[PDB]
RNA sequence: CAACC
RNA sequence: UUAGGCGGCCACAGCGGUGGGGUUGCCUCCCGUACCCAUCCCGAACACGGAAGAUAAGCCCACCAGCGUUCCGGGGAGUACUGGAGUGCGCGAGCCUCUGGGAAACCCGGUUCGCCGCCACC
RNA sequence: GUUUGACUGGGGCGGUACGCGCUCGAAAAGAUAUCGAGCGCGCCCUAUGGCUAUCUCAGCCGGGGACCCGGCGAAGAGUGCAAGAGCAAAAGAUAGCUUGACAGUGUUCUUCCCAACGAGGAACGCUGACGCGAAAGCGUGGUCUAGCGAACCAAUUAGCCUGCUUGAUGCGGGCAAUUGAUGACAGAAAAGCUACCCUAGGGAUAACAGAGUCGUCACUCGCAAGAGCACAUAUCGACCGAGUGGCUUGCUACCUCGAUGUCGGUUCCCUCCAUCCUGCCCGUGCAGAAGCGGGCAAGGGUGAGGUUGUUCGCCUAUUA
RNA sequence: UGAGGCGCCCAAAAUGAUCGGGACUCAAAUCCACCACCGAGACCUGUCCGUACCACUCAUACUGGUAAUCGAGUAGAUUGG
RNA sequence: ACAGCUGGUUCCAAUCGAAACAUGUCGAAGCAUGACCUCCGCCGAGGUAGUCUGUGAGGUAGAGCGACCGAUUGGUCCUGUCAAACUCCAAACUUACAGACGCCGUUUGACGCGGGGAUUCCGGUGCGCGGGGUAAGCCUGUGUACCAGGAGGGGAACAACCCAGAGAUAGGUUAAGGUCCCCAAGUGUGGAUUAAGUGUAAUCCUCUGAAGGUGG
């Protein structure tokens, strides 16, 4: 890459359909997980706030907790643990 | 509509009925909505709660059944309201609601209207809700004075049907009387 | 940019919102009786002196904004984080 | 410039004329030839020439190859013969050339080509049944001015 | 139910392709392995398709075969009809054979070694660089085809 | 053209 | 749901069009500014108060496919492209065979003029 | 006495791909290079920050390129600045209010995929104190990704700890943090010449030559416009297209730096043919003589002189 | 008049020509099929060795057992002689 | 004297077996920290190199643009073309998690964890996909297998092309490749084409043969 800064070459997976575009439903960022849950993970191009980092989309990690409103969701990064903070808008229950 | 690319907005927002952005500000209370809305003769209290395939009411008032508990005035009113959020609110302690958060839909948050009547009648039911007094109308007008009032510059009948010539927010107190009271079929 | 001369924030000493008054930090002078002074006479003789035969750095295009809160009641003053700047005046 | 130099597709697709500067006109004249106020329909004969491999085919090879050929269309028809003849590619692909040794080498712009895929129709002519034979020849003489061999094929022509 | 016979060497072969003839138990080139079939155990032939012989023997030749390469789990004990009734569900072979055929159960079920260790193919076989409909040995065969490999190689 | 420009 | 409220999915729901529906019922349009409230000016809107009138809007019900959208059949197409393999072909760019996958445009014929959840209600 | 950096299709010169951000390159998870393509940042803003209320923009049409009225209009507007992305009862506009651009302390991710590494950054919490709103709620600056800096030292902010037997005063030492810069941007305080040179090594890296390539160069072929008084093809022959050679040049850095001596000439030997002469032919815009063009053909020949180190070339008299 | 197969022209280089050579023409060439063979340390098979593990054992001493799923190796780590 | 530079460093065997890459560096002929190799100890039941299915992520190939965007023809709706920095569409395929099957682990203790010791940070080749360059036995990426560090058989010779991964010794059968002689095996069978010694040349710096022409 030329540059290194955390939306390097997201332009796709940030970018909404054009029919998906404009402000989101209100249900899935208020959605309840519970801890233990597989929640898939994939940032809302409409919703700005709550997001993880870009490389982390696609991942399907396990809740295992909160903090105030967002969701602490782990994964496992090729073979490193890593602990997710991340609203329930960019979330979505597996299965 | 025009072609592939084109945005229809969210059904409920081509009807005009939904705010989204503020009902998701809303729904982030974690706590149940007191629905009050507005018809031009009726008033409707809900106490709604989130749901998978959409909203559950709980409880519910209309002024419609008002009547069925003595009301023969009309039921578009301010102590029409207050006595809708009220017997809404009663129903809602029943069902197990302890506490809400007044939703108005796409009605102004105008000081002393009836939205907020709907709410302190909610409240006095004994539901927890974030509110702020100075901003509801006065006991008296709640009651109906204002209308009483109105009708002292009389030379014609406010009320066609006949109900009363100086009308009665006595009245009022007698139905507040019987909705507070343990008896009353809820 | 501009800056407001006096506004209400928080005063961690109160420990409670009141009116401050923003200054810049006017340097203080020295006194030529701190520790570094005397190592410089201590060690400074025939020759280079390391480190005390540096002379003044450069300077950066913009510096940080250094500024004094002062406490409208309690009179005490508070630090905060800069910002770059390249101008700072005060309204009023 | 020899043609061995840029007949292959070798390279990225190179058209955005929003980050490409400098480049050179067109040497192509016309694309569509004889009359062409007439349709291609009120024709009973039409003959293409089909390109048999895939290249890219500067536009200075498309303009003397197209010359010889409606040249020699005019010359036995006449400057308003009764044909119509059209050249359906356009040389959208940008060539550069690398004209410091292989330092910074990426090449300043210096031409055009059209891409061809085989079994394409670079040409295609309308012509009545005189002058079938005419256009066969005015083919000829074009598919040797460009890198690949071709097909001379007739569509619509069943006067044999 | 279809024999997998391994007929090209694992130098160059790709290593998920090599992974995949392990797990199937095939560790030498001319071993021999039964894979019923399965959508699991599809996927597996197919991907090693360009390396290997397979197709469904008829009971006869499975039968052959088993008398003459069959192996118990360990030990060099000989496997035939009294070997097969004193440690198996079975009388003889073919009870063997077509409880094999017919998916019922499995070599290692049975106390016997996954696999068939073969011997290079009597008369050669016909190449490993071109698959059966162009000539070769490699991939799918015929119940015929997959015979005569299988007793070549008995 | 045989180094440096 | 003989017309209501809150929604979920967010065009299969859009665009456009036709027909039908309401004496103390419902939603409205509608009537009216003493009050609460309101217009940088307008009771237009917002807000309040109310029933003389109306089904013409809206709305709800039944329906039409011309445009847009969804899915399906048949054709395009097992084509284009492609994961694995080859002492197969080609001067070469490249192509072919076997094995496992497999479109897009477009045409023709259907589908689609919302589906579903909670509450309330002759 | 020392320093005078690194990158680099050898080095120098040129440039900075030396710290950051975006699109593409990048091959539909992530990661990914070149002196790769397009182009930006080292700020600016007290509002151009925050909240609330009211509200909807480009552009086009119709009625009285400023203003007023109506219609169409999911977004092409606007949102500070690159690019890509986000946003319509708003994240935009207007109005009003306000200072959350707040203090303390963390979690997590990023920086640095995987996989350790600082400063810096972001998201998300708890605590304190506040702003606005009816309230839910929003506000940890500007919708998101650039706008950044270690130790030592100084100044600064609030409280406290401490200085050699002891008390007082002076003046010091320290805990926490803010500001001051190192752009060679994970931080030295720093100019050149050497042909008088020296050492270590390198074919890890250039110059001659070899080898690869063949754009360049040489030669050939295809098509044959054109002219040749008429006549493409006696002859000359543009464009474009396809090749062969390895004589020039360029490119690469494969071989050799514990050395393969470097231009020109000379002398002596072998060879190639794309043939200058000589032999034999074909055509002619072939009367002859002589030209011009073409074919087979490498047996033999292809010489002497003037300038110039010259190769080449220019020039002279001879010559088949 | 269309298509396919093989070949021909296009086709010039330096010490001595070349498909490795000889040499081959209903082939010892090419294409379509087929038959039988040759040919590794691979694969199968006998015995032995090392190594790992198992049983027995104080033993890492003997004896017995298992290895289709053990046996190549530069830098380097480990261990017995 | 010092050097990050060249040279050298002496007995046998057994187990395992790399890295030629990432971050920082007055750093690029060096180091440190990671990746990776190995040894020891702790832990105690699962693990996941393959495939299938389910729930997700993705915009490359292709395609197309009266779907945006920007290019790009002509005529009096039609008609002619495109895109590394376009997308109404859209693969193969790669990838997160889980279940199933397979394989493996519970005396061979896997997975994971802690600690000791490194070496390594000039790589190269083939194939696929690339970007630059007329090109190159070119430069620079990426995935993979190989050489490096890989014998033996074949390929005339020939690091990485084919077969093949190999303890010793012995018998046997094949692999690639080959069967006129040199040289082990056919002057094999049915049939057809070629007259040029075309050809007897898988791959390739290495094996050329083109546009064009041909009543052979
Ligand atoms: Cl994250
Ligand atoms: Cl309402
Ligand atoms: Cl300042
Ligand atoms: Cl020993
Ligand atoms: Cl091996
Ligand atoms: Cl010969
Ligand atoms: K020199
Ligand atoms: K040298
Ligand atoms: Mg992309
Ligand atoms: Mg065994
Ligand atoms: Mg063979
Ligand atoms: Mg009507
Ligand atoms: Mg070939
Ligand atoms: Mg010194
Ligand atoms: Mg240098
Ligand atoms: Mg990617
Ligand atoms: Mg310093
Ligand atoms: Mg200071
Ligand atoms: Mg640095
Ligand atoms: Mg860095
Ligand atoms: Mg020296
Ligand atoms: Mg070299
Ligand atoms: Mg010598
Ligand atoms: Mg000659
Ligand atoms: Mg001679
Ligand atoms: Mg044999
Ligand atoms: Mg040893
Ligand atoms: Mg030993
Ligand atoms: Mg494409
Ligand atoms: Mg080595
Ligand atoms: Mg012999
Ligand atoms: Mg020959
Ligand atoms: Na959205
Ligand atoms: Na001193
Ligand atoms: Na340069
Ligand atoms: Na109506
Ligand atoms: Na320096
Ligand atoms: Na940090
Ligand atoms: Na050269
Ligand atoms: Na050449
Ligand atoms: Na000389
Ligand atoms: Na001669
Ligand atoms: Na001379
Ligand atoms: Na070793
Ligand atoms: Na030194
Ligand atoms: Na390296
Ligand atoms: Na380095
Ligand atoms: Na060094
Ligand atoms: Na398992
Ligand atoms: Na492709
Ligand atoms: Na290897
Ligand atoms: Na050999
Ligand atoms: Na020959
Ligand atoms: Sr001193
Ligand atoms: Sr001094
Ligand atoms: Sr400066
Ligand atoms: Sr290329
Ligand atoms: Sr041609
Ligand atoms: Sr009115
Ligand atoms: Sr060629
Ligand atoms: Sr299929
Ligand atoms: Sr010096
Ligand atoms: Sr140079
Ligand atoms: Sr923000
Ligand atoms: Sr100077
Ligand atoms: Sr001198
Ligand atoms: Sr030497
Ligand atoms: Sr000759
Ligand atoms: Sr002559
Ligand atoms: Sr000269
Ligand atoms: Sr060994
Ligand atoms: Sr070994
Ligand atoms: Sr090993
Ligand atoms: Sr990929
Ligand atoms: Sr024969
Ligand atoms: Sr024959
Ligand atoms: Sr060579
Ligand atoms: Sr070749
Ligand atoms: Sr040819």
């Amino acid at each position: 890459p030329s540059s290194n800064g955390p939306l390097e070459g997201t332009r796709g997976k940030l970018k909404n359909k054009p029919r998906d575009r404009g402000t989101s439903p209100p249900q899935r960022a208020v959605e309840e997980f519970d801890d233990g849950e597989k929640v898939h993970l994939k940032i809302d191009p409409s919703v700005p706030n709550g997001r993880f980092h870009p490389r982390f989309d696609g991942q399907t990690g396990t809740v295992e907790g909160k903090q105030g409103d967002a969701y602490k969701v782990d994964i496992v990064d090729g073979g490193k643990e890593k602990t997710i903070i991340v609203t329930a808008a960019h979330l979505r229950r597996q299965e | 509509a025009t072609g592939p690319r084109y945005k229809v907005p969210m059904r409920r927002r081509r009807e005009a009925r939904t705010d989204y952005h503020q009902r998701l500000r809303l729904l982030k209370s974690g706590k149940p909505r007191l629905v009050a809305r507005k018809s031009n003769k009726h008033v409707r209290a809900q106490l709604v709660t989130l749901g998978p395939n959409g909203d559950d009411t709980l409880a519910s008032a209309h002024s419609s059944d008002l009547a069925e508990y003595g009301w023969e005035a009309p039921t578009g009113n301010m102590p029409s309201a207050y006595l809708t959020g009220l017997l809404a609110g009663l129903r809602a302690q029943e069902a197990g609601v302890e506490e809400a958060v007044l939703d108005i839909g796409l009605n102004s948050p105008t000081p002393g209207s009836k939205v907020f009547a709907i709410q302190e009648g909610a409240i006095d039911a004994g539901l927890d809700i974030p509110h702020n007094d100075d901003v509801l109308a006065d006991w008296q007008r709640t009651r109906g004075a204002h209308i009483a009032e109105y009708d002292e510059q009389l030379e014609e009948p406010l009320y066609s049907g006949d109900f009363d010539a100086a009308d009665l927010p006595e009245h009022f107190d007698e139905l507040r009387e019987t909705l507070l009271d343990g008896d009353i079929e809820l | 940019m501009q800056m407001p001369r006096r506004f209400n924030t928080y005063c961690p000493h109160c420990n409670e919102h009141q009116e401050h008054e923003v200054e810049k930090v006017r340097s203080g002078r020295q006194t030529g009786m701190k520790w570094i002074d005397r190592q410089r006479e201590r060690n400074s003789g025939i020759g280079n002196d390391g480190k005390f035969s540096k002379v003044p750095g450069g300077d950066k295009p913009t510096k940080k904004t250094d500024l004094k809160y002062r406490c409208g009641e309690c009179g005490k003053a508070h630090l905060r984080e800069g910002w770059r700047a390249g101008r700072l005046e005060f309204q009023e | 410039k020899p043609a061995s130099m840029y007949r292959d597709i070798d390279k990225p697709a190179y058209t955005r004329r929003e980050y490409i500067t400098g480049i050179p006109g067109s040497k192509i004249a016309q694309h569509k030839m004889g009359r062409k106020q007439k349709d291609a329909d009120d024709y009973p004969v039409q003959i293409s020439l089909i390109v048999e491999e895939t290249v890219q085919l500067r536009h200075g090879s498309l303009e003397a190859s197209r010359l010889s050929a409606n040249r020699h269309l005019i010359k036995e028809l006449g400057e308003e013969g009764d044909y119509k003849m059209t050249l359906r590619k356009f040389p959208h692909q940008v060539l550069r050339e690398n004209k410091d040794g292989m330092r910074a080498a990426f090449g300043k712009i210096v031409g055009t080509a059209a891409r061809v895929q085989a079994g394409e129709q670079l040409f295609t002519a309308y012509c009545n049944v005189e002058d079938a034979e005419h256009v066969k020849e005015a083919f000829r003489r074009a598919y040797n001015k460009i890198t690949p061999s071709c097909r001379i094929d007739s569509s619509p022509a069943g006067n044999a | 139910m279809h024999a997998l016979v391994q007929l090209r060497g694992e130098v160059n072969m790709h290593t998920d392709i090599q992974d995949t003839l392990e797990m199937l138990n095939i560790h030498h080139v001319n071993h021999c392995t039964l894979v019923p079939e399965t959508d699991a155990y599809r996927g597996m032939v197919a991907k090693v398709n360009d390396f290997v012989a397979f197709g469904e023997p008829s009971q006869e030749t499975l039968e052959t075969v088993l008398a003459t390469r069959a192996e118990p789990l360990e030990g060099d004990a000989d496997v035939d009809d009294e070997w097969v009734a004193e440690h198996t569900d079975y009388d003889d072979i073919s009870g063997l054979a077509f409880a094999l055929l017919s998916e019922e159960t499995t070599l290692r079920e049975q106390g016997l070694s996954p696999t068939l260790r073969l011997h290079p193919p009597r008369g050669g076989h016909d190449g490993v660089k071109h698959p059966v409909k162009e000539g070769g040995q490699l991939g799918k065969h015929d119940t015929e085809g997959i015979d005569d490999l299988l007793e070549a190689m008995r």
